[PDB]
This record gives structure tokens, sequence and C-alpha cells, in this order.
């Protein structure tokens, strides 16, 4: 049970008890994803518009 | 009305209290996967511990003690008792015992050999099992965890029959931490007479496959405290109560005292009850040692409709109330 | 966020008129389109369903649409009927003779482009637009053949809105033709293409309603549509008030749709109580929740019980306590949780609102995505086969130029529809 | 002195933001005009208030804050709020529509088309900082744009700003106060997308703020605004360090040193004592003996988990008000010898603990009752995986189904993402069981 590292100041302290010792993604990369999910939406809603014009 | 699961069917003991419950008119057993119970019948390994107490609205109970384990695992025993000092390693009820793993205590056992077999003390120690004399065969059947521990030499034995036996006792802890013993007993006894050199295990299911007086003394090799009581009486002028039961119940206090801390739900989100059977060993000075302590018992048949029961009454009714042949083990 | 209202033909517009009447009383709006409230959440979300106009007038965000002129000049001469934009009423002369062909084909093709013409000045005027609200029935022509052929449009124009109906479903204890199956079964496969909300209205249980519960030993189509209005205040509570739950078309599809083609849902309201002095009785909680999930206050003449919940709305209002609400609530799910699927966990979901419908101190209105749905559905198509197995009545349909095939095909996808239901009551977790 | 930039995203994110910076200005003495009389420097300084406030030339002491959210209704209300004066147009971003609760149309569909903006309006913030330390983001898991547009938002700033450190303050989903079914579905999206970005995340649950204001504070329905001043007073404690003279926990690299010693396992849990009702008159005031102890009661902490069936890997005590040093260590002493504290092996058993003096400001007229000592304790412990082996099991029901899979295959997801995103928190469940057992 020893303290460590007591540091005091007017606006309080701190210190350290110690019981016991031990025993990514590049730009273009997202840009590709979100363009990816985009070319998707307008798949779906191309297929949709067609649909409906049949 | 209040609703539960039922999630380990090969569990005889559960398997007559949900008959019990959906008795009472009181309860309905949901699929296995409902989250909305009140009461969960839990499976003994891998219990979702941590997905219990959150149900809004739901008041939650499982009979199972999260960390329970650490008392009835062979090895986890050992090293609770050896580490905690409410225990001590000088705990006066506990065979000594070392933790060994194959392919760890293994030299600080050979120490305690080399002492008292130099001694002619008698070293016998037992560890699938076997018992014998030389360490050497019994770190050699290790290795194809384990725990060797002094073997209790000069056991009580019942007469006649020259016989050995061990005492289960079923403990009932509920979510208040109260722990129950449940009055009823039962001796499984050896119908061989004890060879000092299978008579020496007492295990039902060993003394009905491989003993040739299975049944001969009593019915199943299973001798109640009404019989054996007598017995201390008139074999030895002295009562079960005496001479057995206070060391007994001194030791499942001490042991369930010492986890308490550690596995206590007072003030959890959900609560915990568990049944533990107690397995003693008594010796010829009518000292009790504990073997082991089991986390999922079975009982024995003629006493399972009574602590069946019991175990609504005391753990799941007292948190579900509806429209003692238990001893109190008090703190 | 505004919602475009429609409403299309006889029981579409008698329907729509009433539901304006009763929410323009809940949000203060006169038939002047003049605001005399007492409260300022009667206006807080007040532009989801009007217009503000000069001089601070309300103008319903509404489209009154039919092939003929009788429902639409009562609803001019109505109650609230001044409070409707003129060139918000469009209509033919020629009708569509309960046929559905007439809708979808002939006659409402002449009118559907004047009808986007308005849907569209109205779109145009969103800053945020939700999407759509349809009012008709599934049995007639207009509003089951015309209603279904603007949807499609619609779609076509707008195909990133929601689209919500308010479908009325035929039986044959409360009907007015024969042919009502087959302008009902052609209906339901465009509803189960184009919509993403579609509340099941059944005018047996509606019937049954009126004459078992509120003891009206003759009920009308006026009787059936003060339970219908009702029922749409309620459900639309939660777009119309202050709220966290459901408090748009797409947050509330999100939470109620789980596959796309089971949108159907089965309303229902509590209390129903008979008029005497019964009516001044106090509800409980616990008795009005009991009520709202009590299958005689559904709306859809299907068994819930014969299903499983997918997921549920609730709604309830009035001042009450908001702690035993979520009690019962809670008590309802923990007593019968054999009824909710397993799979979805927390599918029921629970608003309040303090502001209670005109005549009751407290009330609740369901919403749920039911299994059971699949007997309405079954029903209408035992109905079809029985006819269409001998093409009795076709010719009124081959004359406007449909072909025997489309029968077909709708019936099969009915039935498609009743299967994939059915995957679902039986699926395990 | 180094500045810190704090970034509110979606409702959740918008009103906890609110809160705190609430209670930052009565913890500095800032008027809600902004003016800051005990600030002797006019229009500039570099003093440990100035890491969340920038000054201008007028004295307005201005929060180093960003507020997104998809509607406007939200944020609206900072625009009128009684701190709005602190606020200028250039920080508060909002949408038309918002995600619909789908973290599809939150990080795909809409975040694609604001997240521009956004990252414009934090370079105007950074550019006015002399040297960044990095960012504190407040979001819910449960929201679309809370779960979508967070993980898109973390992805960039690790692109932008490569070096400097993220820290997470996250709303973990309650079906007592959830709006939406797919909560768990949103909850792994974003904790899948996020995990590499994030330096250290702080998950508070609310069902456990629900019971704690149920509980302790006496409230019957907790509404958002009591759930939003007791998080303020978590988050608080937790930046104080960072607000006001000290030596610990000075700065956001000092979070991940102390607290996190694996990447992956970054999610400490805090616990904070005493939560006491303001309706009371007169309350016993607690020691510091008994708050501390309080630490170790599940019913105090911000996620409900059991740390006894669990291991530490660091500890840190935070007090503010009359506390020494020696009345702290004769507390661990005793509370050691009491609990169930094990730390794994690799790692010293031991706290690091800070104090100061000032004790908690509560908001006039809220909640909670002025304490004269009060302690947050953040631990690192493997039992706080008890709540993601909650949302998985959730997760796994429904996508067992598919249920709801095409809301958000709708919205150019792809099916894939969702497997991938659930075998990560997979592999993150199994990394808490190797550590903790
Ligand atoms: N503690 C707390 N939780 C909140 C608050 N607001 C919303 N939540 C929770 O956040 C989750 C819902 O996410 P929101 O933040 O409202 O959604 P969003 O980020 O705005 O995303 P969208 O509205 O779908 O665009 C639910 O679990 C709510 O219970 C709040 O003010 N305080
Ligand atoms: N140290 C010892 N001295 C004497 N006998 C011992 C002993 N240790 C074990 N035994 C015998 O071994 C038999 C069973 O071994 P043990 O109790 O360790 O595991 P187990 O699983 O068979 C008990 P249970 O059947 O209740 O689960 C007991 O009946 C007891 O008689
Ligand atoms: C509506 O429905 C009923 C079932 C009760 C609940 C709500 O409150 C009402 O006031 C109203 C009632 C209607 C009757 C009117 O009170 C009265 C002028 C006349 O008898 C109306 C006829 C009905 C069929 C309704 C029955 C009441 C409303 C949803
Ligand atoms: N509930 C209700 N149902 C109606 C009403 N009017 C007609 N119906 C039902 O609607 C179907 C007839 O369609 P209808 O709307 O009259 O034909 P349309 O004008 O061509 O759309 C039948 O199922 C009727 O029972 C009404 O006012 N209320
Ligand atoms: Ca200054
Ligand atoms: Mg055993
Ligand atoms: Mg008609
Ligand atoms: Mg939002």
């Amino acid at each position: 049970m020893e303290v460590i590292e007591l540091n005091k100041c007017t606006s309080g302290q701190s210190f350290e008890v110690i019981l016991k010792p031990p025993s990514d993604p590049s730009l273009e990369e997202i840009q590709k994803k979100l363009e990816a999910a985009e070319e998707r939406r307008k798949y779906q809603e191309a297929e949709l518009l067609k649909h409906l014009a049949e | 009305m209040y609703t539960f699961v039922v999630r380990d069917e090969n569990s005889s003991v559960y398997a007559e209290v949900s008959r019990l419950l959906l008795a009472t008119g009181q309860w309905k057993r949901l699929r296995k996967d409902n989250p909305r119970f009140n009461l969960m019948l839990g499976e003994r390994n891998r219990l979702p511990f941590g997905r219990l107490g959150h149900e809004p609205g739901l008041v939650q109970l499982v009979n199972y003690y999260r960390g329970a384990d650490k008392l009835c695992r062979k090895a986890s025993l050992v090293k609770l008792i050896k580490t905690s000092p409410e225990l001590s390693e000088s705990c006066t009820w506990f065979p000594e015992s070392y933790v060994i793993y194959p392919t760890d205590e293994r030299e600080v056992f050979l120490a305690a050999y080399n002492r008292r077999r130099e001694g002619r003390e008698g070293n016998v120690w037992i560890a699938g099992i076997l018992i014998s004399s030389e360490a050497s065969e019994l770190l050699d059947f290790i290795d194809e965890v384990h725990v060797i521990q002094k073997y209790l030499e000069k056991p009580l034995l019942l007469e006649p029959g020259h016989r050995k036996f061990d005492i289960r006792s079923w403990v009932l802890v509920d979510h208040l931490y109260n722990i129950y013993l449940y009055r009823e007993g039962v001796l499984r006894t050896s119908s061989e007479p004890y060879n000092s050199a299978t008579c020496h295990l007492t295990n039902h299911c060993i003394q009905k496959e491989y003993s040739k007086n299975y049944g001969r003394y009593e019915e199943g090799n299973e001798m109640f405290f009404e019989e054996f009581n007598q017995y201390l009486m008139d074999a030895l002028n002295t009562t079960l109560e005496n001479s057995i039961l206070l060391q007994i119940k001194h030791i499942i206090r001490s042991c369930l005292m010492c986890i308490e801390p550690a596995i206590s739900t007072k003030h959890l989100h959900y609560q915990s009850f568990q049944l533990f059977g107690f397995d003693f060993m008594v010796d010829e000075e009518l000292k009790v040692w504990l073997i082991e302590v089991n986390g999922a018992p079975a009982c024995a048949q003629k006493l399972y409709a009574e602590l069946c029961q019991g175990i609504v009454d005391v753990a799941i009714s007292s948190v579900f109330p509806l429209a003692s042949i238990f001893i109190k083990l008090h703190h | 966020r505004e919602i475009v209202h429609i409403q299309a033909g006889q029981c579409g517009n008698q329907i729509g008129a009433k539901f304006w009447e009763v929410i323009s009383d809940e949000h203060g709006i006169d038939p002047t389109g003049s605001y005399h409230g007492d409260s300022d959440l009667q206006l807080e979300r007040i532009n989801v369903y009007y217009n503000e106009a000069t001089g601070n007038k309300y103008v319903p965000r509404a489209i009154l649409v039919d092939l003929e002129p009788g429902t639409m000049d009562s609803v001019r001469s109505g109650p609230f009927g001044q409070i409707f934009r003129p060139d918000n009423f469009v209509f033919g002369q020629s009708g569509a003779g309960n046929n559905w062909a007439k809708g979808h084909y002939t006659e409402g093709a002449e009118l559907v482009d004047s009808v986007l013409d308005v849907v569209r000045k109205e779109s145009e005027s969103c800053d945020c637009l939700q999407g759509f609200q349809l009012t008709h029935s599934l049995g007639g022509g207009t509003g089951s053949g015309m209603g279904t052929l603007l949807i499609s449009k619609i779609r076509e124009e707008y195909p990133d809105r929601i689209m919500n109906t308010f479908s009325v479903m035929p039986s044959p204890k409360v009907s007015d033709t024969v042919v009502e199956p087959y302008n009902a079964t052609l209906s339901v496969h465009q509803l189960v293409e184009n919509t993403d909300e579609t509340y099941c209205i059944d005018n047996e249980a509606l019937y049954d309603i009126c004459f078992r519960t509120l003891k009206l030993t003759t009920p009308t189509y006026g009787d059936l549509n003060h339970l219908v209005s009702a029922t749409m205040s309620g459900v639309t509570t939660c777009l119309r008030f202050p709220g966290q739950l459901n408090a748009d078309l797409r947050k509330l599809a999100v939470n109620m749709v789980p596959f796309p083609r089971l949108h159907f849902f089965m309303p229902g309201f509590a209390p129903l109580t008979s008029r005497g002095s019964q009516q001044y009785r106090a509800l409980t909680v616990p008795e009005l929740t009991q009520q709202m999930f009590d299958s005689k206050n559904m709306m859809a003449a299907c068994d819930p019980r014969h299903g499983r919940y997918l997921t549920v709305a609730a709604i309830f209002r009035g001042r009450m306590s908001m702690k035993e609400v979520d009690e019962q609530m809670l008590n309802v799910q923990n007593k019968n949780s054999s009824y909710f699927v397993e799979w979805i966990p927390n599918n029921v979901k629970t608003a309040v609102c303090d502001i209670p419908p005109r005549g009751l101190k407290m009330s609740a209105t369901f919403i749920g995505n039911s299994t059971a749905i699949q007997e309405l559905f079954k029903r209408i198509s035992e109905q079809f086969t029985a006819m269409f197995r001998r093409k009795a009545f076709l010719h009124w349909y081959t004359g406007e130029g449909m072909d025997e095939m489309e029968f077909t095909e709708a019936e099969s996808n009915m039935n498609d529809l009743v299967s994939e239901y059915q995957q679902y009551q039986d699926a395990t977790a | 002195m180094r500045e810190c930039i704090s970034i509110h995203v979606g409702q959740a994110g918008v009103q906890i933001g609110n809160a705190c910076w609430e209670l930052y200005c009565l913890e500095h003495g800032i008027q809600p005009d902004g003016q800051m009389p005990s600030d002797k420097t006019i229009g500039g300084g570099d003093d440990s208030f100035n890491t969340f406030f920038s000054e201008t030339g007028a004295g307005k002491h201005v929060p180093r804050a960003v507020f997104v959210d998809l509607e406007p209704t939200v944020i609206d209300e900072v625009r009128t709020g009684t701190y709005r004066q602190l606020f200028h147009p250039e920080q508060l971003i909002t949408g038309k529509e918002d995600a619909a609760n789908n973290y599809a149309r939150g990080h795909y569909t809409i975040g694609k088309e604001i997240i521009d903006l956004v990252l414009d309006r934090i370079r105007k913030l950074a550019d006015q900082c002399t040297g960044l330390q990095g960012f504190l983001v407040f979001h819910s898991f449960g929201g679309g744009t809370g779960s979508g547009f967070t993980s898109l938002l973390m992805e960039r700033l690790s692109v932008d700003y490569g070096k400097k450190s993220k820290l997470e303050f996250s709303i973990y989903p309650a079906p007592q106060v959830s709006t939406a079914v797919v909560e768990p579905y949103n909850s792994i999206l974003t904790t899948h997308t996020t995990l590499e970005h994030s330096d250290c995340a702080f998950m508070v649950d609310n069902e456990a703020i629900y019971d704690i204001c149920r509980r302790n504070l006496d409230i019957e329905r907790p509404t958002y605004t009591n759930l939003n001043r007791l998080i303020s007073q978590i988050v608080s404690s937790i930046t104080a360090s960072l607000r006001f003279d000290g030596a610990l926990n000075v700065d956001l690299t000092e979070f991940q040193t102390n607290l996190v010693p694996y990447p992956r396992i970054h999610f400490p849990l805090a616990t904070y004592a005493p939560v006491i009702s303001a309706e009371k008159a007169y309350h016993e005031q607690l020691s510091v003996a008994e708050i501390t102890n309080a630490c170790f009661e599940p019913a105090n902490q911000m996620v409900k988990c059991d740390p006894r069936h669990g291991k530490y890997m660091a500890c840190c005590l935070l007090y503010r008000g009359d506390v020494v040093p020696k009345d702290v260590n004769a507390a661990i002493a005793t509370i050691k010898t009491k609990r169930s504290i094990q730390f794994v092996d690799w790692c010293p058993t031991g706290f690091k603990v800070g104090i100061n003096y000032q004790p908690p400001t509560v908001v006039p007229g809220g909640d909670l009752a002025k304490v004269q000592r009060a302690v947050c304790m953040l631990s690192n412990t493997t039992a706080i995986a008890e709540a993601w082996a909650r949302l998985d099991h959730k997760f796994d029901l429904m996508y067992a189904k598919r249920a709801f899979v095409h809301w958000y295959v709708g919205e150019g997801m792809e099916e894939g993402e969702f497997s991938e995103a659930r075998e990560d928190m997979a592999a993150l469940e199994k990394d808490y069981e190797e550590v903790g057992v």
C-alpha cells in the first residue's frame, strides 16, 4: 500500500496507490464504398421505375 | 401469473420442481428461449448470467449462483481453501491436498510425502480414480488437471459389515444468503467389508456395478439419518447431532460464508439461489472431513418429493408468493 | 414535415370527411379554418396536415377524388365542407360502376392526370414532404381501382416518399355488390407492392362492434364511419402532436414493418362503450389496456390469438399515470408472451398523448402487425375463387379490356401473400 | 494548453451536449451571455478552461463545439435556449429529414450529403487551436444519425486528423426509453465501424441512468431531462481534469495510457456516487469511505454488470469536493479487504487518484442535491462485455430471420455488412473472455 507521484496544486491533488505489483482506411477507400452504396440505390430505383414503366 | 423456463432437461431435482410449480396453477412454463420469465432453471454450463435482470417489470430469479464453481470444482476448492484466510492452510476439517497438472504444486506434495513416509506415519493418497502408496504411480497416472489428497486410512466403519461410507448433505442457499441444511441426509455405504490391503469408493454407481453385496444391509446402499443415529447410540453411545452434525454445520457455514462476498446477489439486478451437495467422511475418532461440494446434486429417491417441495417454499415462493424441513445455519 | 392526404370514391370521401372533422376539432380549427383553441399543443405540429393561408386560416392538405360528383357534393355541403380548398375537389361524371377495371384502366385513367396535378401542387408547397395518406375502400371501383392507379403514379413521381393507406376491406355481411371480392383481390396486390403501411379496416368488424358492443340494432354506414374516423385520429396522434415514438411516417414504418410485403395492420380502439349511463363511468388504465388488446375492439375481423404479433404500436390519450401505463403494457406482454414473436425483441412500443379525443377522458389506440391478418386475405381469396371458378360476373371486366389471366395472377398473388404470413406464424427462435 | 473540440451528433448527442455545456458554464462562472467575470485576460488566454472555451475580443467565452443533426428541431432549441448567446450559427448544423432510426440512412444516404459541410465547420474550429489534441464525440448507439453518421464522421476524422485522439460518450439502448426496434442493429453496425477509430469510449446504458433516477432521485418516470442532467454530471467528472488545474488525465492521450492497455478493449465502466434527491431537506453527508465503497456497487454503475466476475485492467478514482489523500487510502484499504477486486496478472493492482477540491456543481432547480464530496470511478473491467453479449443476442434473434434488413439494403447497404459487423463483435466478446478468465 504505497503512494506514488503525489502532485499538489491550489485546485486539488493527484497520486497513485499500488496494492500489489503485476505477476486506417484512406479517403479514396471511404468514397469508394460510399459511391458503391449510392450506385446500389440508383440501380434499385432504376429497376423500380422500369417495373412501373411495364 | 408467474413464468419460468427450463434449461437443464437432465436435472432430476428441478424436473420435480417444475412439475410442482405447474401443479400450483400459478406458474406457466415458457419456451426455453423466451426472455420474459420470472424464474430460470438454468443449464449447468455457460448459464448466461449477463442477460439476467434486464427485463423491465420482471423480477428475475435463477437457480444457480454465478461464481459458486470456485467451491464445486476439485482443483478450485483446494485453491480456495488454501488461499482464503477465512479457511487457512491450517484448516482442520479438510484433508491435505495439492493441485497437479499433467504433461501447480507438484513439488510441494513430494516434500510433504518424503516427510510422511520416512516417519512411517501412513502414506496413502488418492487421485476414473486410483489410490496408491507410491507417488510414482500417482504422478504417472495423471499425465495420460487433477488433485492428490491424503486418503483417510482410518475411516469409521459400520457394523455389522466393517463397511465404509460417506455422508451427503443437501444445502439450499436462498436469495438473501440464508443457508438451509436439509434435515434429511443420506449415507452412501459400501456393501463390501473395508479392506486395508471397490470397497474403498462409496459411489452409488460403483457400488451397483462392481459390488457383490449391493443392498443387503440397507436398501440401495443408502442408510438414512434415523438408522445411522440409532447405530451411533447403540454402538458408540453418542448421537448423530453431537458426534457429526455440529461439525457438518460448521463446515457448511465456513465454506459458504467464505465466498459470500464474491457471489451474493444482495444488491444485484437479478437474484440467485442454489442447491448444493456436500460430501463428508467420518474417521474412527468421529472427526468429520469435507470431501467435496457438488453444485448440481441429485437427491435420494425417498427424499425427492420432500426436498423439492422445500425448494419451492424457501427459494421460489419467498420471491414469488402464491395466493420446516430445513435447519437454518445462522451468521 | 407535411403529409398529403388523398380520399377517393364514395367510402374514401365519407370516411375522409369525418376524419378531417374529428382532427380539426382536436386542433381547434372550426369549419371556417380559424383556430379557436386554448392549448399551444394544438398548433405545434398543425402543419403536418394543414396549410396556412392568409389571415392565419388553416387549410387541410387534402385532395378529394371521385369519378361521380354525388358524394363530394355532400362533403362540400357537409359540416366541415367549406374548409377544403375548392381546387382540391377533382371529380368526373361517369362513375365507376363498382368496377375495378373502370377505376384502374378506363374511367379512372381519363381523370388521374388531373389528380396528379393537384398532388404536385400540394407537394411543391412542402419544405419536407413525408409522404401520402390515402383513404378508400377496396370493394368498389373508384377508391379501389383508381385509388391503386393513383398510388402507382404517385410512387413513380415520388419514389422516396412513404405511402400509407386506410383501406376498407369488403365483407359479404356489409356488402353493396357481389363483385367486391374481385375488386379487393385486384387491389390488395397493388397495395402489397406500392404502400409502406396499410391499415386494414373490415366492415364486418365495424358492423359487429356497432351491433354487439355499442348495442346499435341497425348500424348505418354513418355509424361505421364514426369508429373509423376515431380510429384514424388515434393512429395518427403520434404524427400530429409532440412525441418521441413513431413521430413520422418513415420511423413508424421502420418500427412496424420487418418484411416489406407484410405491412397490413390491424387497428383497434378502446373504450367502446354502449350509450347510456354506462358511458360516464371512469376507465382505469388496466381496463383501458385490457380492452385495447381485446379482439372485440379490433377492426379487421381477425382473431389475434390465431397468429402472432410481429410488432405492436400502442397510443394512450388523456391524463393518466404514465407509470401505470408502462406497468400494464409490460403486464400484457409478460402475461401473454406466447402471442408476440420472440425473434423481434421489445417489439411493442407505447406512446402517450395528454390531449384526449372528443367525448372521452381517456382512450387507447392499437396498431398491430399480426400474422392473423392472413385470415382476412384467406376470406377474400375464398370468395374470389367461388365466383372465378365459374368466371361469374367477369364480363363486367373483360368489357373494359381486362383478360382472365390478370385475375388468375391476382389470385396467385394473394395466395402467395397468405403463405408468406404462414411462414412467420410458425417460425421460432 | 491544448484545445479539445466537442462534437454532438443526433438528438441524444445534442441534448446531452446542451446539459454538459450548461454545467460547464456553471462550473467556470460563465454566464449565459458568454461573459466570465473571473477571467481577467480579455479576449485571450491559455488557461485550463480555454481547452473547451475560446474567447472573443468582447470577452465572450465560446464553446469549442459543433452540433450536427439530420433534422432541425433538436438543434433549433439550442438556437433559442438559455445559452443561445454562447454559440454562433457556424456551430449548429441541421438537415431536413433524419435517418429514420436507420444506420444505413445516416451513414450512406444522408451522411454522404452533409459530411463535407460538417468537416468544414470542424475545420473552422480546428484553425483556432494552437495545439488541438482531439475530439470528444457524443452520440447514441440507437438512432440512425447517432449511429450511422457518427461512424462516417469518425472515419473522416482519422483521415483529416490522423494524430489526434478521439473519445466517445455513447448512449447504449434501453427499451424503457428506446424509440426503435432496430436499435441493436444500429448499435452493432456503428460499433464495428467506429472501433478502430476511437481511442476510449464511455458507454452509458440508459437502463442504468433510468433506474438510478427512479431509485435515488425518486422520479417515477424519468424524462430525458432528468437523464441528461445526471449524465452531464458524470461527463463533467470525466472531463474536469482537462478543464481545471491538475496532474491526472490532463490531456486526451492520458485517458488512453491510464485506462486502455489494449486498443480494442477501450470501454471503461463509469461508476458515480453519491446521487441524492434534492427534494430531501437533510441527507446525512457521506464520508470518503462510503462514496468510495459505493463505487463497487452495480447499482451505481453507468452499465449494469458484475465486476466481481471479470478482471480489472486499470482503475481511476476522480473525487470532487472535500477529500484528502489520507482518507482515500484508508477507504481503499478497507474496501480491498471486503470486496472481490481482481486485476489481470500483468497489471498492477492499484488506483490512480485525482482530487478536485471544488464540490460538484448542480443545476439550480434540478433533481440532484448539492453534496460535500462526490466521486467518479473509471475502471476498465472485462465485466462490461456483458453489455455486448446482451446486444449481440438481440442482433442474432432478428438477423436470423432478416427482420428489418430490407430497410438497410434499400439504402445501398449490403447484407454482408451485417455479418461482418457481427463477426467483429464476436471477436470482441472473445477478447474480453480471454482477458477476463
Ligand atoms: N440519455 C439520453 N438518451 C437519448 C436522448 N435522446 C435520445 N436518446 C436515446 O437515443 C436513442 C435514439 O437515438 P436518437 O439520438 O434520438 O436518434 P438520432 O441520432 O437523432 O438519429 P435519427 O433521429 O434516426 O436521425 C434511443 O435509445 C433513445 O432512448 C437523450 O436526450 N438522452
Ligand atoms: N481422502 C479420501 N479418503 C477416503 N475416501 C475418499 C477420499 N476421497 C474420496 N474418497 C471416496 O471417493 C468417493 C468419491 O470420490 P469423490 O467424492 O472425490 O468424487 P465423486 O464425484 O465420486 C463424489 P459425488 O458422487 O457426490 O459427485 C467418495 O464416496 C469417497 O468415499
Ligand atoms: C364515438 O364512438 C362511441 C362508441 C364512443 C367513443 C367516442 O365518443 C363518442 O362520443 C362517440 C359515440 C357516438 C354517439 C354520440 O355520442 C351520439 C351523438 C350518437 O349516439 C353517436 C353514435 C355512435 C354510434 C357513437 C357511439 C359512441 C367516439 C369514437
Ligand atoms: N365503412 C364504410 N364502408 C363503405 C362506405 N361506403 C361504401 N362502403 C363500402 O365500400 C365498398 C363499396 O365501394 P365504394 O367506396 O362505395 O365504391 P367507389 O365509389 O367506386 O370507390 C363496399 O365494400 C361498401 O361496403 C362508408 O361510408 N363507410
Ligand atoms: Ca482569458
Ligand atoms: Mg463430484
Ligand atoms: Mg358505393
Ligand atoms: Mg433524430
